[PDB]
């Protein structure tokens, strides 16, 4: 994580770096991501979590996501933590059921 | 069910269910920190204890019904709710052992 942070800091052509942190349930992924982000020491850091979106409607959620991603296009250095991707799209394996709108929005974001 | 209370508050949640398999299929069994189990009645002495507590046996009835169901039913498994309902409905007509025996045999 520290190496990736340094690389994004220094390189002048790599203007977008994305990571995936996958593993078995209960393994402690969010703690590690938060630790890396904190120790990085960047001016601008944000986090998107399921807790913040509870009770809202689909349009409100999309609006919130778009606003948060737009707030990050200022300043010359930024960090964003997206938590538990699969529960942001309301996944359940019986159908399977999920939300195509939010998924497509994230895929384009 | 996985949100911590603000500041320094505390919370205990107890949720019941009867469709464990469905919850397993929905993949929602990771929100719980432990799992208690409640089994059925599986013995005659337990039925006797329920009877003494419900004021129905009158001693002789206890003996007659227990003796009848000892050989009239090899396997016995019923919940408390249905047992209490069966006792109550048996009380009205033919307080003798017969009615309870039929009710218990058919219910099990
Ligand atoms: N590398 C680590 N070393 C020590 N403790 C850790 C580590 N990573 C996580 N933890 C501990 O794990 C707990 C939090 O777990 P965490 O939410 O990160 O788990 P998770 O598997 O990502 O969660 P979820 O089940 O919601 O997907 C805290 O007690 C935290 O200290």
């Amino acid at each position: 994580g520290a190496r990736y942070v340094r690389q994004v800091r220094e390189s002048d052509k790599s203007r977008l770096v994305s990571l995936l942190i996958h593993g078995p349930a209960g393994s402690g992924k969010t703690a590690l991501a938060a630790e890396i982000a904190l120790k990085s020491g960047f001016p601008f850091i944000r986090l998107i979590s399921p807790n913040e979106l509870s009770g809202m409607s689909e349009s409100a959620k999309i609006a919130y996501i778009d606003n948060t991603f737009r707030d990050a296009y200022k300043s010359p250095l930024n960090i964003l933590v997206i938590d538990s991707l699969e529960t942001l799209v309301d996944w359940v394996p019986i159908g399977p059921r999920f939300s195509n709108n939010i998924l497509q929005m994230l895929k384009v974001a | 069910l996985k949100r911590k209370p603000p500041q320094d508050r505390r919370l205990l949640i107890m949720t019941t269910t009867s469709a464990y398999s469905v919850l397993q299929q929905m993949d929602i069994l990771s929100c719980f920190d432990n799992e208690i189990a409640v089994p059925n009645m599986t013995n005659l002495d337990e039925l006797n204890n329920v009877m003494i507590e419900s004021n129905f046996l009158d001693d002789a009835g206890r003996v007659k019904v227990i003796n009848e169901l000892s050989r009239s039913c090899p396997n016995f498994n019923v919940g408390i709710k249905k047992t209490l309902t069966n006792i109550e409905t048996a009380r009205h007509d033919e307080d003798p052992v017969n009615e309870l025996v039929e009710l218990m045999t058919q219910s099990a």
